[PDB]
DNA sequence: CCGACAGGACTATAAAGATACCAGGCGTTT
DNA sequence: AACGCCTGGTATCTTTATAGTCCTGTCGGG
């Protein structure tokens, strides 16, 4: 048994979130790259998680194009996964399934956090770092 | 004569021959801004050695710092402020050998960037332009006038250098100001979205509404100024032209054309890298409020999103 | 409001607390200085992350530093003059990620004082007392009219 | 009070080692 | 070949120790 990178985990989350979107539901499900990155630094503290690239890092272009290419290769680990899908010639643009819904496991019911955190360590859906 | 009169690799070359270096300390930049408050409550603008280690003292006192040998710190101190070209000292004979202190023009800006509450102003802007529409309008006719050598320094080429010049380094270093402020208001915003999203959404159209009517009078007002301040400054250039010249002033008046140039072009760049973080921030709350309907996800997985570091879980697999 | 709103006990607690200081070692600082050179002899007041990356190199060269890393110390460089509040960064969606880069009002006051050869003209003393005595009298005459 | 003598503290620098951060090499997968 | 992963090297920074430098204190002598 093994266990997930946390940027497998952000980026799992975004992916998670992009499935839900309506706004963007009319892209029959075709996404690229660059969509998803925009979303992410959109949402999460893009200086602080660049501590996660580089511990030099303060918004540098190299470093940006450095965490560009690690989302790419967390991206591919996921599809490995199952968790989606490229597209049959064009490798920029790719389709999500259902089972990215594993992310929300912490959640998915309007609970306390510790105690929904407690309950899947028990069962063993997941682990702390 | 270019203002800076050496190319890249000569500059380079000078500054490693000369060993030019600043180090600004905590305790020591706090004895600089100490030092700078303390001369600006004198009326004479001199500090002597007595003083000075007085003002030490306090300073240890602030970082709560051993007593022992501080008259000796403080002459350490002292020294170091002179020897980094910070502090002026005057050993006159008539003093009975006591040291008089000033600070350099150094030292001042550094200790001003810290202490200084600087924040952006259009009346001063308008009054900058006015003053600068003056002497410029001055200079014109003085160039029409025509002259001698003598009288071209004198009312064309002095108030050209050392007052038309200096107005709009003015203008730049507040137009630099503003830049500072608008990063700032980015930072502000994220805060607010990150505590309390809902609740931000007026604090947050406020902010964009407020800098971005600045950002537009600001402009306003370079273009209603700029074409007049251009138009003198051609009508200097005619009269030069037409005088036989003198390259002095055709050079400083072609300095100062592509100053206005950057000055009015700066206004237009801020206000596109501004409505770019706007629709952005407007896209980003509409996303958030309207999409989700039954509204019950959205709160619930993106608090998980901006929190995760509080408590980093991993899933495990096969 | 005096413009130093704080007193001496005020702004020393004020100092430690923000954990405020400056180094610019003389390759920084020639850095700097090759900037604000750079930045006068361009027509938008703006420079780009390569650019900024052609200059530290001009500098290390000029310093005769070696070659390994340089793409490297030059974003440190520039990560630290960002750090040290000497340059404003600009990352606009607009532009692909591009950032754009202007001096600070520090960064340039600091340049200007090495590079600007700033020697005591008594014209520019007579212009600069006229232009106050201009203001001052309208000023005074704006005073004078009440309002 | 001076002057001598040592001792200690403080400060600064050197030396050494670690840690970060990247590159290069190697291995796997597209 | 490129991307992803690992290993080691290079840069940077810190730590640790040493030695300096000056100060302070004491005592004795003048």
């Amino acid at each position: 048994r093994s266990v997930l990178s946390e940027l497998d985990m952000m980026v799992g989350k975004i992916l998670c979130y992009l499935y839900l979107s309506p706004e963007r539901l009319a892209n029959q499900g075709i996404f690229t790259s660059q969509e998803l990155y925009e979303e992410l630094i959109s949402l999460a503290d893009e200086g602080k998680l660049m501590k996660f690239v580089n511990q030099r890092s303060s918004g540098s272009d190299l470093d940006k194009q450095k965490l560009q290419e690690k989302v790419r290769t967390t991206l591919n680990r996921l599809r490995r996964l199952g968790m989606v899908y490229f597209l049959p010639n064009n490798n920029n643009k790719f389709t999500i399934t259902e089972a990215v819904f594993r992310f929300g496991a912490d959640v998915r019911s309007g609970d306390d956090p510790r105690e929904i955190q407690l309950r899947m360590i028990r069962d063993g859906e997941a682990m702390p770092v | 004569m270019s203002e800076y009169s050496q190319t890249v690799p000569e500059l380079v070359s000078w500054a490693r021959k000369n060993d030019f270096s600043i180090s600004l300390p905590v305790e020591r930049l706090a004895f600089l801004m100490a030092i700078a408050v303390l001369n600006s409550e004198r009326l004479d603008g001199e500090m002597s050695e007595g003083e000075l280690i007085d003002a030490f003292r306090e300073v240890c006192k602030g970082f709560e710092q051993t007593a022992e040998s501080v008259a000796v710190r403080a002459n350490n101190a002292i020294n170091d402020m002179v020897r980094q070209k910070l502090l002026n000292r005057f050993t006159s004979e008539l003093a009975d050998g006591n040291a008089i202190y000033r600070l350099t023009p150094l030292g001042i800006s550094i200790s001003d960037y810290y202490i200084r509450q600087r924040e952006f102003s259009t009346l001063r802007l308008s009054m900058q332009l006015s003053i600068v529409a003056n002497e410029l309008h001055r200079a014109a006719e003085a160039a029409e006038e025509g002259g001698d050598e003598f009288h071209w320094h004198r009312n064309v080429f002095a108030p050209l250098k050392y007052s038309v010049a200096e107005i709009f380094d003015s203008i730049d270093m507040s137009q630099r100001l503003m830049d500072e402020q608008q990063n700032f208001v980015k930072e502000d915003i994220a805060a607010l979205l990150n505590q309390d999203w809902q609740a931000a959404i007026a604090n947050c159209e406020q902010l964009l509404s407020e800098t971005s009517g600045t950002l537009r009078e600001l402009q306003d007002t370079l273009e209603a100024a700029g074409d007049k301040l251009q138009a003198n400054l051609l009508r200097i250039q005619d009269a030069n032209m037409g005088s036989g010249g003198s390259e002095l002033v055709d050079k400083l008046v072609f300095d100062l054309q592509s100053k206005l140039d950057r000055i009015i072009s700066w206004g237009q760049q801020a206000i596109d890298l501004w409505i770019g973080y706007d629709r952005h921030v407007h896209k980003f709350i509409r996303t958030a409020i309207d999409m989700d309907k039954n509204r019950i996800f959205s709160q619930r997985l993106r608090q998980s999103v901006q929190h995760y570091f509080d408590n980093p879980w991993t899933l495990t697999v096969a």
